[PDB]
RNA sequence: CGUAAAGCGCACGCAGGCGGUUUGUUAAGUCAGAUGUGAAAUCCCCGGGCUCAACCUGGGAACUGCAUCUGAUACUGGCAAGCUUGAGUCUCGUAGAGGGGGGUAGAAUUCCAGGUGUAGCGGUGAAAUGCGUAGAGAUCUGGAGGAAUACCGGUGGCGAAGGCGGCCCCCUGGACGAAGACUGACGCUCAGGUGCGAAAGCGUGGGGAGCAAACAGGAUUAGAUACCCUGGUAGUCCACGCCGUAAACGAUGUCGACUUGGAGGUUGUGCCCUUGAGGCGUGGCUUCCGGAGCUAACGCGUUAAGUCGACCGCCUGGGGAGUA
């Protein structure tokens, strides 16, 4: 289509030879991402999205590049998407179980926020209770809408999050990941190309990916 | 230089399949040519061809059954050093039978399996598994 | 080194056939004029080991040369042998 | 067999081991069948007998071996004819401290003679031995002799290794490249054998400026046969002979093939816009990082310690001992 295949690749050195049976060459050694080869991967996965979400299940797309984080917090959220956006903190989805202590951490820091026991002792308890919810609401983010263990998870860049799929890998959970030329393609169950740093493909796939996905089966 | 023309094509063969090369070029022989049949027989290789009437250049197309490569394991055993002459009550079976021993006997090149329903001795070429 | 028009006077020498520089004969022959050639270097110029080691892979080189045209045909070796002057 | 024990310091090669590809053949190896034989006893498998078992015994099997007869080349080996794709040769060029001989040049050190000039120079953590009151050191002029070539100089280049650095000439070895032609397996490795082989050392004849084992003096120290200083002989230099060892190392033998990549260096070549030390390819040699894989790990990683093939060398706990 003519939405897709508009991204080209970037960082021209250290490539993947995992990654050559997706590049052109052309516009003078710039590795040109193909579009034919894009295009079909996309829409299976997007088959097998629309699989999951007739599950009903988590899908949890992170994203923690700088200039399009910003973009991924708030532009796929319709309804009931979760998200990872900033300080992807390690060992999530392995150590969830105590994880699971911090985000009750964030669950009682955000009960009663705005009034009674925080807003005694005014400022001087109140400043270090200001950001601690800030630094707790920035690690962790859509954590407490998603709940635990994801059926589906997906990735905005292999090579920034490859240590999500690390752990995707070590948990079974599908990835479905798009991926650039310095990426590995290897450990992901849904590759799928394009450019990373770009705002506007970050925006266009962050659109499809929202699209028919909102609904699932019923 | 180059004394044995056969360890040199099941090395390519098995470096092709480590390196997930999906064919593989090389000089061929009429010995090239009868074991390619046998590997094509059993199923290891998916196609062979030969290419050229000055200089006969043979292509096996190898296969994949899944991202792992189908022979799991490739070796010469009659060498120029040392040349194996076994039997018919004498050639082995690889993998208890799930591997081939392709052994050159005296009416061909075949399956260990097909020289003892033929009754034919000869010497091993290579074992596949 | 020898010189281009001492190689073509060899060449057309030892050549039977027009333009037959890589013959065994011809081969030999240069090999040979190269080798006297050296030894007039050598006796002036002892102590030159650098040059002489690739004398010597010239003298194993004409002597392997020799050796497979003793093997493919006595007759042309025993008259390279005999116009040439050496192997007694 | 990089680091634990282990790759000869390197190369050339005889015997030996192995050997690209096509077509004809007794078949020598090899394969298949049959025959003669492989004594009996003893392990093995079905039975019997001793009340059972050990023990005895019937038949078969086995003795994997060696000879004789019959078959095609599937492979190896021989003969015959080939091919070029391994190896080599020629044409034209390119880079290079590759080697041997000779000549020359410029800084600098030392010494001798001389001019000016005075009381210190040199050395060290401090001094002192030493040089200088017969004039040192310092500066300048002229002359003599020897050795090494600042800059260029580089994670550069060449050579099999050791190794090779000013410039010029003569003789000469090797490597690489576009293109074309030629011979047609002429190839790889190679125990013994032969040659090369740092520095130190040895013999003869020279040379000897610096440096410097030994030696002497002065320091240091508890002592100092040392580190330091002041001198200083062999030696370092040349010619011809020995010696044949090194942490001779990449602690990695040679040849051949295959296997993801990136960043440079050096050296040839094809095309593009002849307009530039600009762009796209193809070769050789190299430096660093790194994927799979391997490894005990460190790490190696297309120049492998990855995947194989050919051949050679070496190891079998430490010390004694690479000693008698």
């Amino acid at each position: 289509m003519l939405k897709a295949g508009v991204h080209f690749g970037h960082q021209t050195r250290y490539w993947n030879p995992k990654m050559k049976p997706f590049i052109f060459g052309a516009r003078n050694k710039v590795h040109i991402i193909n579009l034919e080869k894009t295009v079909p991967m996309f829409n299976e996965a997007l088959a097998e999205l629309n699989k999951i979400a007739s599950r009903k299940g988590k899908i949890l797309f992170v994203g923690t590049k700088r200039a399009a984080s910003e973009a991924v917090k708030d532009a796929a959220l319709s309804c009931d998407q979760f998200f990872v956006n900033h300080r992807w903190l390690g060992g999530m989805l392995t150590n969830w179980k105590t994880v699971r202590q911090s985000i009750k951490r964030l669950k009682d820091l955000e009960t009663q926020s705005q009034d009674g026991t925080f807003d005694k002792l005014t400022k001087k308890e109140a400043l270090m209770r200001t950001r601690e919810l800030e630094k707790l609401e920035n690690s962790l983010g859509g954590i407490k809408d998603m709940g635990g263990l994801p059926d589906a998870l997906f990735v905005i860049d292999a090579d920034h999050e490859h240590i999500a799929i690390k752990e995707a890998n070590n948990l079974g959970i599908p990835v479905f990941a798009i991926v650039d030329t310095n990426s590995d393609p290897d450990g992901v169950d849904f590759v799928i190309p394009g450019n990373d740093d770009a705002i506007r493909a970050v925006t266009l796939y962050l659109g499809a990916v929202a699209a028919t996905v909102r609904e699932g089966r019923s | 230089s180059m004394q044995d023309p056969i360890a040199d094509m099941l090395t390519r063969i098995r470096n092709g399949q480590a390196a997930n090369k999906a064919a593989v070029t090389m000089p061929s022989s009429k010995l090239k040519v009868a074991i390619a049949n046998v590997l094509k027989e059993e199923g290891f290789i998916e196609d062979f061809k030969v290419e050229g009437d000055t200089k006969p250049e043979l292509e096996l197309t190898l296969k994949y059954f899944q991202g792992k490569a189908v022979v799991e394991s490739i070796q010469r055993v009659s060498r120029p050093g040392l040349r194996i002459y076994k039997r018919k009550d004498e050639l082995p079976k690889v993998m208890a039978g799930l591997g081939i021993a392709v052994v050159s006997t005296s009416k061909g090149v075949m399956t260990d399996r097909a020289a003892r329903q033929a009754g034919l001795g000869g010497e091993i070429i290579c074992y596949v598994a | 080194s020898l010189s281009t028009e001492a190689t073509a006077k060899i060449v057309s020498e030892f050549g039977r056939d027009a333009n037959d520089t890589g013959s065994t004969e011809v081969q030999v022959a240069l090999l040979t004029a190269q080798i006297n050639h050296l030894q007039g270097h050598f006796a002036e110029h002892k102590k030159d080991h650098h040059s002489r080691r690739g004398l010597l892979r010239m003298v194993s080189q004409r002597r392997k040369l020799l050796d497979y045209l003793k093997r493919k045909d006595v007759a042309r070796y025993t008259q390279l042998i005999e116009r040439l002057g050496l192997r007694r």
